[PDB]
């Protein structure tokens, strides 16, 4: 368990930013009160129905990031939180092949 | 000195075995290669000339004052699972890369 | 009872998804008398929704699939059969599981 | 049960962060105090919820995945059934020119 | 216990955790057919502590022989009349974490032997069946030219200069 | 986005016991080193950084108005329209058959005269 | 080394 | 305590139907063999096959001193009624694909010179067979060659 | 979610691609074109127009002398392998094959009988 | 000319309406497709909380995790146990 070798620890700094990794950052999203069933008892509510397929929700349908980019679930973000070259890697959620 | 003799009794018992093994594949080859026209006499001929002759030299080869040859034991020594190009070419093409499953199938 | 019929059902064709212990009762010589045939045939019941739902692994019933075809258990005997299937099994999983996974990592990385 | 499934996973995660400088000020102050054995299950099970909130978002990944699935299923359908009709009409103007280039060689 | 040559054993949590410090430990995990009770290695275990124990005692001790590091781990069972004295006795080798016992040079060839013709003598048996045998027709089972082909082969060839193939 | 935020809440609980590990298994010893407080602020930017991301990938998280209501609302319409679009569907593939029914008889028409001439 | 490989060595 | 990926469509395949779409196939390719087609997929194909035969008669040139051609609901069957019998077929897709003479009968059969016998020796029939195929199979004009 | 209520919801097969062979080392290969306007024709090179050669007359015969000859072939390469020192060895271990029985002579008996 | 195109025609449309039939293959395997939610996500869940449905994280060639029940899992396991 001694390690500390300079190579044994430079090895851990690459494997564990690879993993890991002017702002690009996501727009910040506030308070949910009202909630779609619970919140608002609103629940079948036809334009909420109409919003989701269409509409761009910004955290039900999608991420709105900033610089405008839409990024819907099934597509992965890139962008660039530190002030570095590295950019983190927002993957898919609908992930669906 | 009986190690040498050991190995004389071996190197005998490998002719044995490869002539055995090149009997047997002429035959079955050829049985596929005439299928039709051959008859019992030549079948008959060719069975019992190969197996009577490659037994019976064999167990006589076994029993003439050879070395005691449950005395001596086969224990793998190494085993990497690399490409050997070497192996396949002896063997005659059986058993390439010597590697894990090939010891307890053997 | 029914229960204990159900149970060791259960266990045994959540078994069979093994190649290992195909492999054993191929060797064994099960697999050649006329009555694992029928055995596996009345197994098709596993099919059904109701009772698929009890499955934990799935991968079993699509293997029973090919073990009614009649040249699956004369072929498999050999060793180098289970060899190659649970190869390409558990390619398939750990390949389609982290490959998704890489892939995705290195075009995002790549296209920044 | 306001639950919201994004102000709460928030709220989590900047509990989960505030309870790691908490610790950090057990083991600062009195390491020896009963506090840190329930501040060591404490975040275990802020980190339980953050788990079972994206869970939820998960029976919801599921069925809101699923909805997109679903709705994606019917998209292709309507765009080949839209290649057909694209296709058929294309068919239908070829065969017209094709006929009235026969009659009007005659 | 019928025959020790046709036995394997092997345990899954000793697999990942296995060197060539512990090769002999997973021997003597015990209800292991291979090893036994008898072996000095487990009376040592009894007492405490192991060092140059086994040459001050002379007996039955289980050591190994060659190790390759990840797998390949081989044992031997020696016998000792006395310190500088060794009489091997038997040799079982561990692949992949399955133990397996040496096979003797000669037990191993009369079985491959016996099975190899053994199947020769079923197929003699089953072919002699089928034969069947009368002096007027004779062999059977129970299961040219007329010689104007030289023009017709003038003839092809012919035919194949005027036509040649266009493969 | 989901096994991304798992996966994200996960290093975040390793990068916790990593640094307490690191930062008490190792110090210049005391008075009544340097790579110790690299390691430090090292370790302090990851952590920030694994937080912001996490937020990012929840800030774009599904917002609470799904999960229930809605779903069953839009699978059942979904349903609807997939029974009529299939039914949409199998008229058009009934037009073309049609279609390519006549024209096969027309031309196997063409191919019969010019074999009888 | 040469782990028993279950997917086969790289 | 975290799930994977929630298995997305793994679950619903086995609920929908059975057949296991994941994994490889190659099992079933290399260990169970194809079962043929019966008889009512036979007469189907044939009739497709004498559909692409008459598209592809009617757009070559046949000869027309005889081209006696019947679809023989799977082969054109080009027989001079007195001098020649030929069989030719397609194999597929009609802009490139080959032909395929299949059967070389030689209709020449005297009953005063071969008694009991053809006129020619079948290896030579094979042989010309071959070589008029491998002629074929270049795609030039067919029907007139 | 208090008490979700599930709907009929239907799902079509998630059939888009499938691997028909999977390789080592990764490398994926999708082998299925999903056609069908040649497929017509492949069935067509199925058709007729007149398991190994033949192989219905002593199939049984034939696999019982190549299964001899693989037993035989077996031996062979074991003892070419020990022909050499190239991973292998021939420690005779002094033992000795105590047979505690009259086997031998029952064996034979019984042997010369059948 | 005409007949070629016509011909042309022909196969086009055959494809199309091959691949429209398809699609109403599909169509009669999800009618009867057609299941509760909560069931399947009850059975994702069955089939997802081990190492079956998805290799896991950190899966070399070389795991007890197997997409079979083991042997010691098999040696406590009902089938053989009960037989005995």
């Amino acid at each position: 368990l001694s390690r500390n070798e300079i190579i044994q620890s430079y090895l851990s700094r690459q494997s564990s930013l690879l993993s890991s990794s002017a702002r690009q950052l996501h727009v910040l999203v506030p308070q949910s009160p009202p909630t779609d069933l619970p919140g608002l008892t609103r629940e079948v509510t036809q334009d909420d129905l109409d919003r989701i397929q269409a509409s761009q929700w910004p955290g039900v349908n999608g991420c709105q990031d900033t610089q405008g980019n839409w990024y819907d679930w099934t597509q992965c973000i890139s962008l660039d939180p530190h002030g570095d070259d590295g950019r983190l890697n927002i993957l898919p959620y609908v992930c669906l092949d | 000195r009986e190690e040498k003799q050991l190995e004389a009794s071996l190197d005998a018992l490998l002719s044995q075995v490869a002539d055995l093994k090149n009997s047997l594949g002429s035959f079955i080859c050829k049985l596929e290669n005439e299928y039709g026209r051959l008859t019992w006499p030549s079948v008959l001929d060719s069975f019992a000339l190969l197996s009577g002759q490659l037994n019976t030299l064999n167990k006589v080869l076994k029993h003439e004052k050879t070395p005691l040859f449950r005395n001596q034991v086969i224990i793998p020594l190494v085993l990497s699972p690399d490409r050997d190009e070497d192996l396949m070419r002896q063997t005659e093409g059986r058993v390439p890369v010597f590697s894990h499953e090939v010891v307890p199938d053997h | 009872g029914n229960r204990l019929r159900f149970q060791l059902e259960l266990e045994f064709v959540q078994c069979l998804a093994n190649p290992n212990y195909l492999n054993f009762l191929a060797q064994r010589g099960y697999f050649k008398d006329k009555a694992f045939v029928n055995y596996l045939k009345y197994l098709l019941y596993w099919k059904d929704p109701e009772y698929a739902k009890y499955l934990k692994y799935p991968q079993c019933l699509h293997m029973l699939e090919l073990l009614q075809y009649e040249h699956f258990r004369k072929e498999l005997v050999n060793a180098q059969c289970a060899k190659f299937i649970d190869e390409q099994q558990i390619l398939h999983w750990q390949h389609y599981s982290r490959k998704r996974m890489r892939l995705q990592q290195a075009l995002a990385e790549q296209q920044q | 049960m306001q639950f919201d499934h994004k102000k709460e996973l928030r709220k989590l995660n900047m509990s989960i962060l505030i309870n790691f400088l908490d610790l950090l000020d057990i083991l600062i102050r009195s390491p020896g105090s009963i506090k840190r054995e329930e501040k060591l299950e404490d975040l275990k099970l802020l980190f339980v919820h953050v788990h079972h909130l994206i869970n939820e978002y998960r029976p919801h990944q599921a069925r809101e995945t699923l909805r997109v699935m679903m709705e994606v299923q019917k998209r292709q359908r309507l765009e080949t059934a839209e290649r057909f009709q694209k296709h058929l009409e294309r068919v239908i103007e070829m065969i017209q020119n094709c006929l009235a280039s026969l009659p009007d060689d005659l | 216990r019928d025959n020790l040559l046709g036995i394997s054993w092997v345990d899954s949590s000793w697999i990942p955790i296995l060197n060539s410090g512990s090769v002999l430990d997973y021997f003597s995990e015990r209800s292991n057919p291979f090893y036994d009770r008898t072996c000095n290695n487990e009376v040592v275990k009894m007492q405490r502590l192991t060092l140059e124990h086994l040459n001050q005692m002379v007996g039955i001790e289980y050591i190994l022989l060659h190790a390759q590091e990840p797998i390949l781990f081989i044992i031997r069972k020696q016998q000792r009349q006395s310190p500088a004295q060794v009489i091997p006795l038997a040799d079982y080798y561990i692949i992949a974490g399955v133990i397996y016992q040496a096979p003797d040079l000669g037990s191993v060839i009369n079985s491959r032997v016996l099975t190899a013709v053994h199947g020769i003598q079923s197929a003699f048996d089953e072919a002699m069946s089928y034969c069947r045998y009368h002096p007027s027709k004779g062999y059977w089972w129970h299961f040219s030219s007329i010689f104007q082909r030289q023009r017709v082969d003038a003839l092809l060839l012919d035919l194949r200069q005027k036509f040649p193939p266009k493969f | 986005r989901l096994t991304q935020l798992q996966d994200a809440v996960n290093s975040l609980a390793d990068q916790f016991c990593n640094a307490i590990g690191v930062l008490q298994q190792c110090g210049p010893p005391a008075s009544f080193a340097n790579p110790t407080e690299e390691y430090a602020q090292l370790f302090a930017a990851l952590i920030a950084r694994t937080a912001k991301d996490i937020d990012v990938l929840i800030d774009s998280l599904p917002s609470e108005e799904s999960t229930a209501a809605l779903q069953a609302a839009s699978l059942y319409k979904l349903e609807e329209e997939n029974h009529e679009a299939a039914t949409c569907l199998e008229d058009v593939v009934y037009r073309g058959d049609m279609l390519l029914e006549k024209i096969q008889s027309a031309l196997a028409d063409i191919a019969q005269s010019q074999l009888k001439t | 080394s040469y782990s028993p490989t279950s997917p086969s060595y790289s | 305590a975290r799930l994977p990926s929630f298995a997305i469509p793994y679950a619903i395949d086995v609920l929908t139907t059975g057949s296991y779409p994941r994994l490889p196939t190659c099992i079933r390719d290399k260990i169970i063999p194809p079962d043929p087609i019966t008889k009512i997929e036979k007469q189907a194909t044939l009739h497709q096959l004498n559909q692409i035969l008459r598209h592809r008669l009617v757009t070559t040139d046949l000869p027309p001193q005889l081209a006696n051609l019947t679809v023989a609901n799977g082969r054109v069957k080009f027989r001079v009624e007195g001098e020649f019998e030929a069989t030719l077929t397609v194999m597929g897709d009609d802009p490139d694909v080959p032909w395929r003479l299949l059967k070389l009968e030689i209709l020449v059969e005297d009953k005063e010179t071969g008694d009991g016998r053809a006129l020619v020796h079948s290896m030579q029939i094979s042989f010309i067979h071959q070589l008029v195929q491998s002629r074929l199979f270049a795609d030039e004009k067919p029907l007139q060659d | 979610m208090s008490g979700v209520r599930a709907v009929r919801i239907s799902i079509e097969s998630a059939c888009e691609k499938q691997v028909h062979e999977v390789g080592l080392d990764g490398t994926e290969t999708y082998l299925p074109p999903l056609s069908m306007s040649q497929n017509l024709a492949r069935l067509a090179q199925r058709i007729d127009f007149s398991f190994q050669p033949s192989l219905w007359p002593w199939d049984s015969v034939r696999n019982n002398l190549r299964s001899a000859l693989t037993e035989m072939c077996v031996l062979y390469d074991v003892l070419s392998i020990v022909r050499d020192k190239k991973f292998m060895t021939l420690d005779p271990v002094s033992q000795d094959a105590l047979p505690p029985k009259q086997n031998p002579q029952t064996l034979q008996l019984i042997s010369k009988k059948k | 000319q005409l007949q070629k195109q016509l011909k042309e025609a022909e196969q086009i449309l055959a494809t199309a309406v091959y691949q429209a039939k398809e699609k109403l293959k599909s169509i009669e395997k999800a009618r009867k497709g057609a299941i509760s939610s909560e069931e399947i996500i009850k059975y994702a869940h069955r089939i997802s909380a081990s190492n079956a449905v998805c290799a896991p994280l950190t899966w070399v060639p070389g795991d007890p995790r197997r997409p079979y029940p083991t042997d010691l899992e098999m040696r406590s396991g009902l089938l053989g146990q009960m037989n005995n």
